[PDB]
RNA sequence: AAAUAAAUAUAGUAAGAUUAUUUUAGUAAAUAUUUAUUUUUCUUUGUA
RNA sequence: CUAUAUUCUUUG
């Protein structure tokens, strides 16, 4: 690409990325929800900056956070994201809010649990935190299998 | 959001840096197309929510005050039709006044780097051939653009010249004094 | 409004001579004095032709001032101020 | 360099003009309004999907 | 009788406020200041529940007791967004657990 | 129907405009299931993979079990006899091409796109195939 | 069903976005009138009831036939605006067109003596025809010669049987 | 019949009565007999000057490309085009300029026409294309009902058992077999086609018809078209003063009102358009040869109580300019707010037309320049627009203080800071730490 | 079950009809419609 | 075809 340019598309591949990158142009690669997509392309219609949807969970990891694809929430991720919340202990990391205060399981019936599993599963790091033995087979949970990074 | 040059509300979130871009001269040629166009376009919705009745019949004629529009129908054409043509117009008005700023740098700048004669003259879109649609009559020693191309100065000997004479005694009508050709009709 | 952008809109009156070549020398439209709504004609000094003419179409009948969209001006309000005008009583 | 004929990885010429002046073309040929050259390709008989091809 | 048959019961876009408006007058600045005015003192906007699907969707412009129509009170609140008009009452909350 | 008839000089029945079938009717899941067609314009392979499988694997030979994993083209006239249905939607409309297996993006957005459609916000540049609004956290379908 | 209300008024004109599918190839004199009266009746007769329904049900309901209710009812009392946009009334958009006719007359007389200012000037230049005259690709029209003839002193209708090259 | 049917051939004898009518008759004198009628080629219509007088400044030759003023001639005035002109693909490639009449036949000043628009160059299968159009669309649509094998009203039932007799094998007899019966599929108006015509298509045969008729010398400019009465014979009048054949056995003139030079409208000069309606040949049509794209609201089958055609529910108007009513009267009568408003509707058509390294020349030949953007004074516009143009500089004011304002959409973008919210996906706008951004209802 | 009133049930081993001559390429596999390849010798060949 | 087989392999 001789010149510079500067473009704003969905999903790139990574040889276009670099051809455009070389150049000493850009890219970003915007994701968005339905929503997001009859807002851009008809902008008239709303007058005031309207709150948009975060697009979904699978799009999120691919596509948005993605570094390599160079989506738009990448800073996002690496300040607010990535980071637990501040009190969080390990098992409720995930949480928005920690539940409880202390980090060990609150119920007897809970520990019991978290015992069995970790005698189930062989005592593994993880094995603290309870994942469900059964699944889905559902395509929004699935994620990349193997590629390059 | 996006539609101005500046870019849309997911790059500043992203924090990509846009700023120090290299400014080329662009005509903005096609965009001064479509503002013709929009603006065109905002002047007949004015115009088509605006009508009211003349009725030139007189069974017809009870109405001829009022708007062609049931008031509650006006307004909301007036919402939906009308008030966001104003805005695409209003979009293109924008994308070519950041350009005339963008311009006006770039001619400078050669200006500076090559005087006013070399830039002026890198500044042109002059095509060879622009003079075929422009002023063809420069044009029609070049190439022979005419539909008719029989008619054309360099193939014009084609077409026959014929003899014709007025006659007062058959109406003022003119004819062509030149003999048939006997044609073939038999094997 | 005072003058309207579109007062300046050039026309050629003669070729080599625009409306814009006058410059106030323009033609402000609002300015331009309204000629008084004429009515249907009265009718002529004969019975002939009255009868005649009130035997006529719909349609030939129509008066015609502007000539185009209303075809008769229409009668300059009593007031010039919008708040010159008496509020009775709600 | 100049605006007419900018560098373009794609390719992408104004018309040159005639290589030879002193001489006159019986034909003009034009671009389309993006700027492509007027063959097209088509297939007679594109419901059976016929391999055979026109221009 | 039916004042609605089957197909025009069958469309919920209609009926339900999806992208759709729901109060058609629209006020000047000092009508809906006036319109403001005349709501009591001690009021959030948390306090008037969104009515589920079956029920309509409309608004009766401003009337009295306007404000306990939900999407009166939120129509409003985007006049009084695009005019700049202060908006006195609360916001909507999110509860969550 | 002629001016002396007392059949029709008696009103009996009005027919209507009848209703059309849906555009896509032909296009059946079962091939949607089973094949898939790839190729470059004007040539394309339906490709299936074989059974013999889910009965008898064992004892065989691992030579004509495995080649039961390969896609292969359909046979010609099974591909003319499926296709044929999908070519009934213009019949005497020689220009046009057949529809597809599964409807491609150009086939998904000609129904949005038209001159017909502009208006309809809803179900334009794809609805229906995207994952659908968060409601409004108090939402509910009673 | 979906029958595209809204580009009922969106032509230019009052016949179009109508559905005439009742019609002719040679309309007579009185089947054009006719067709003039129905499309204007088609305008009328839809606008009118949609009117009256409107004022009918807004009377029903309780309130004023504009639909402005109590509260707009105080408002005027009081001297507010009560509405947003306050759209262009019956009067004004009848005014706008007189004020452009009344400006459209006024240039047109100006332009009348402008053009008669100019063609008296390079008539008196002129007296014989210049090299449009020349018949010597094709035939001059003596329909088109008679109509020219009053700008020039001499008679130009009178044409020779022969064809005139630079006729004198 | 048919020329190798045997059948052609018959009536060997008897066709003509051997014998001169006394009156009209006569023998071929030779060579040097001017026979009247007789032409070395296939006219079906064998008119001459005198019969359909052609009105232009030269009778058409194909030694002239056009019948009319290549150049401006010295001793009349010469008014441009309202538009820059521009030469696209079938453009005539040559300077087309009219004379324009007065009311009183005489001629007045000069008017250069647009060869994009009078220079567009005929070939057949376009205006082909128009013709069907216009012919198809003007049937009555209502009358091709008829009626059905299930619209008979007979019993239903089998009116004789077929085992016995010789009698053929008949039940339920109300099949279109029978006199009495009715069709399986007949014919009625919902499905009858009406045909969709886009706006590309249109355009092109109605430019190539103009240029038609201006090739063939039938085209007439005129100042005004406008009478002293509503009346019928100061319509009359006029049209025996500037030699306008109105009677249906002569060639009729077909109008393009378009007001004048200095004020266009869009709408029919009311006082001559209350004169037309005479009963000869004649038609006044709308100065447009645009047209709306034609939307079909049951393009599958849906509603079904549709009595209709199939096909475009918005067929263009019988008003307008088309094929079959240029082909019917000879002379085109285009008013100059007509030319106007031609030309100012196609502009932009036949810009988006040129090349792309063409269209980059537009702006620096001053073809493009803008009112909007307020480079030059604005141009000259019909009565109507002007009227609706006024209403907006009227209305303008009324969006200054509001944050809906079109005329300044989105001023706050570049002070604008953006916070994306993580406990449910939102991305709101903050400005001085206020929340501008507004969550949508549902 | 009978009569009266409504429907368009199905009928290549039940069937019967199906509207315009003077024509211009042949006989899975065949035949038919549209269409394609100048593949080498002394002559010859409708292959796709 | 439906069930049992749930990694590159397996039943009726
Ligand atoms: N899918 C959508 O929700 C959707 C689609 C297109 C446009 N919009 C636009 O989104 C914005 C708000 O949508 P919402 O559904 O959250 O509220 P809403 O549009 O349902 O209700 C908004 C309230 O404010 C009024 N209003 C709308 N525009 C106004 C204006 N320009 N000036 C004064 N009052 C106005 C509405 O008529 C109503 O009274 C409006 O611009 C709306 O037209 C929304």
């Amino acid at each position: 690409v001789p010149y510079p340019i500067h473009i704003e598309l969905q999903n790139a591949s990574a040889e276009s990325i670099r051809l455009i990158e070389e150049a000493g142009g850009s890219f970003t690669c915007v994701y968005m929800t339905h929503e997001g997509l009859y807002q851009e392309l008809h902008p008239e219609e709303y007058p005031i900056f309207m709150d948009q949807e975060l697009p979904e969970r699978r799009g999120l990891e691919s596509l948005a956070t993605n570094p390599s694809k160079r989506g738009w929430l990448t800073r996002w991720y690496e300040d607010s994201s990535k980071y637990a919340h501040p009190a969080a202990g390990r098992r409720y990391s995930h949480y928005l809010k920690p539940p409880t205060e202390r980090d060990f399981p609150a119920t007897v019936e809970e520990y019991e649990m978290v015992k069995h599993h970790q005698k189930w599963h062989l005592n593994q790091p993880g094995t603290g935190t309870l994942l469900p033995w059964h699944s889905y087979n559902t395509a929004d949970l699935v994620k990349r299998a193997a590629g390059r990074l | 959001s996006g539609a101005f040059g500046c870019g849309s509300y997911r790059s500043v979130v992203a924090g990509t840096q846009n700023v120090p871009r290299r400014m080329t001269f662009y005509p903005s040629a096609y965009e001064l197309i479509q503002l013709h166009k929009a603006h065109r376009e905002v002047i007949r919705h004015f115009y088509v929510r605006d009508k009211i009745f003349d009725n030139k019949f007189p069974g017809n004629a009870l109405a001829n005050g009022l708007f062609k529009f049931v008031p509650n129908r006006r307004e909301n054409y007036h919402m939906r039709e009308l008030m966001e043509s104003i805005r695409r117009r209003s979009i293109w008005m924008h994308r070519i006044k950041q350009q005339r700023e963008i311009n006006a740098k770039v001619v400078e700048n050669m200006e500076v780097k090559y005087g006013k004669k070399a830039a002026a003259s890198m500044l042109c879109f002059t095509t060879p051939d622009s003079n075929a649609y422009f002023a063809p009559h420069r044009y029609q020693d070049v190439a022979n653009s005419w539909p008719n191309y029989w008619q054309h100065p360099s193939v014009n000997h084609v077409v026959p010249k014929p003899r014709w004479r007025r006659h007062r005694e058959l109406g003022g009508i003119t004819r062509v004094e030149d003999p048939f050709a006997v044609q073939a009709s038999d094997y | 409004a005072a003058p309207s952008a579109y007062d300046y809109t050039e026309v050629e009156l003669a070729p080599g001579i625009f409306a814009n070549d006058a410059i106030e020398g323009v033609i402000v439209a609002a300015r331009v004095p309204v000629p008084p709504p004429k009515e249907k004609q009265p009718p002529p000094k004969n019975p002939l032709e009255r009868l005649k003419a009130e035997r006529r179409s719909y349609l030939a009948r129509t008066t015609i001032q502007l000539g185009y969209f209303p075809n008769v001006t229409l009668p300059p309000p009593r007031y010039e101020t919008v708040e010159a005008v008496p509020r009775p009583v709600h | 360099v100049g605006v007419v004929g900018r560098d373009s990885a794609v390719g992408y010429l104004p018309p040159l003009g005639p290589a030879d002046p002193l001489d006159t073309i019986p034909f003009f040929v034009h671009r389309s309004s993006n700027g492509v050259l007027p063959g097209k390709v088509f297939s007679m008989h594109p419901r059976n999907l016929m391999p055979a091809f026109y221009l | 009788y039916r004042e609605k048959t089957w197909y025009e019961i069958s469309r919920t876009g209609a009926f339900t406020k999806g992208r759709r408006p729901v109060m058609r007058q629209k006020y000047s600045r000092e009508a809906l200041q006036a319109a403001l005015a005349m709501v009591p003192p001690g009021f959030e906007v948390a306090d008037v529940p969104r009515p589920p699907q079956r029920i309509l969707a409309q608004s009766e412009g401003i009337v009295g007791r306007w404000y306990s129509n939900y999407w009166t009170l939120h129509s409003m609140r985007y006049q009084c967004l695009l005019a700049g008009v202060e908006w006195p009452l609360g916001e909507r909350q999110r509860p969550r657990t | 129907p002629k001016m002396g008839c007392e059949e029709i000089t008696r009103k009996a029945r009005r027919v209507q405009l009848q209703p059309t079938e849906y555009l896509a009717q032909h296009r059946m899941q079962v091939w949607q299931l089973r094949f898939k067609e790839m190729g470059p314009p004007f040539s394309r392979v339906w490709v299936a993979l074989g059974g013999k499988m889910r009965r008898r694997r064992v004892g065989r030979q691992v030579d004509v079990k495995d080649m039961r994993y390969y896609w292969r083209p359909i046979e010609p006239q099974y591909q003319r006899l499926y296709m044929s249905r999908l070519r009934i939607r213009d019949h005497s409309n020689k220009l046009r091409q057949p529809m597809r297996l599964r409807a491609t993006n150009a086939d998904i957005g000609s129904g949005s796109s038209s001159i017909e459609w502009e208006r309809a916000s809803n179900r334009k540049y794809g609805a229906m195939l995207a994952p659908p609004k968060r409601q409004d956290f108090e939402f509910r379908v009673v | 069903g979906f029958t595209m209300k809204y580009k009922k008024g969106t032509g230019l004109w009052d016949e179009d976005h109508v559905n005439d599918y009742k019609t002719n190839r040679y309309l007579s004199a009185r089947a054009t009138m006719r067709w003039y009266q129905e499309m204007e009746r088609h305008q009328t007769r839809n606008s009118l009831n949609a009117r009256r329904a409107t004022q009918s049900h807004n009377n029903n309901r309780g309130l004023h036939h504009t639909g402005r209710g109590a509260f707009e009812r105080e408002l005027e009392r009081r001297g507010v605006q009560v509405e947003k946009y306050p759209l262009t009334t019956t009067t004004g958009t009848m005014r706008v067109a007189e004020l452009v006719i009344l400006r459209r007359m006024e240039l047109e007389k100006r332009a009348e003596e402008a053009l008669a200012e100019q063609r008296g000037e390079l008539q008196k230049k002129n007296p014989t025809p210049s090299e449009w005259y020349d018949e010597s690709k094709g035939p001059l029209n003596p329909n088109f010669l008679r109509s020219m003839r009053s700008h020039y002193e001499v008679d130009i209708a009178n044409l020779p049987d022969t064809p005139l090259i630079r006729g004198q | 019949s048919s020329i190798f049917s045997p059948r052609y051939d018959w009536r060997t004898s008897g066709v003509h009565d051997i014998a001169p009518r006394d009156e009209g008759d006569f023998l071929y004198q030779g060579p040097q007999h001017v026979l009247p009628g007789a032409h070395p080629l296939p006219l079906h219509h064998p008119h001459n000057t005198i019969t359909r007088p052609v009105i232009s400044p030269y009778i058409p030759s194909p030694q002239r490309s056009h019948p009319y003023f290549t150049a401006p001639l010295p001793e009349l005035p010469h008014f441009s085009t309202t538009k820059p002109i521009v030469y696209t693909y079938g453009t005539m490639k040559e300077r087309i300029i009219a004379p324009v009449f007065n009311l009183k036949n005489e001629v007045i000043y000069t008017r250069e026409l647009d060869p994009f628009i009078f220079g567009m160059y005929p070939e057949v299968e376009e205006l082909s294309k128009n013709l069907t159009y216009w012919m198809v669309r003007c049937q009555n649509f209502a009358s091709k009902w008829d009626y059905e094998t299930r619209e008979i009203w007979r019993k239903a039932k089998k009116n004789w058992p077929n085992t016995g007799m010789g009698m053929p094998r008949v039940g339920n007899r109300k099949n279109h077999l029978y006199t009495w019966g009715g069709r399986t599929k007949p014919s009625k108006p919902w499905n009858m086609l009406m045909p969709t015509m886009d706006v590309k298509t249109w355009s092109k045969s109605n430019r190539m018809m103009l240029t038609l008729k201006m090739l063939q010398g039938r085209l007439q400019v005129v100042d005004r078209l406008t009478l002293e009465e509503p009346t019928q014979e100061c319509y009359l009048e006029l049209c025996r003063n500037m030699s306008w054949d109105v009677r249906h056995t002569g060639g009729g003139v077909l109008f393009m009102d378009g007001g004048s030079r200095i004020t266009p409208s869009s709408e029919f000069d009311r006082a001559f358009f209350f004169g037309s309606f005479f009963n000869g040949r004649n038609k006044i049509v709308r100065p447009t040869v645009l047209c709306d794209e034609q939307y079909d609201y049951n393009k599958t089958a849906a509603k079904q109580r549709m009595k209709g055609p199939k096909g475009a529910k918005n067929p263009i108007p019988i008003n307008r300019f088309n094929a079959y009513d240029a082909m019917k009267h000879d002379r085109l009568v285009i008013t100059e707010g007509a030319l106007m408003q031609l030309e100012d509707e196609l502009y932009e058509h036949k810009l988006q037309i040129l090349p792309p390294h063409i269209r980059n020349q537009l702006p620096e030949y001053g073809y493009l320049d803008s009112e909007a953007l307020g480079d030059c004074v604005p141009s000259l516009k019909t009565i109507q627009m002007e009227a609706a143009a006024r209403t907006e500089e009227a209305e303008s004011d009324m969006y200054k203080s509001f944050i809906d304002n079109p005329y300044n959409p989105w001023k706050d973008n570049m002070d604008a800071s953006y916070a994306v919210d993580g406990a449910d996906g939102t991305v709101q706008k903050f400005v001085d730490g206020k929340k501008v951004s507004w969550s949508m209802l549902s």
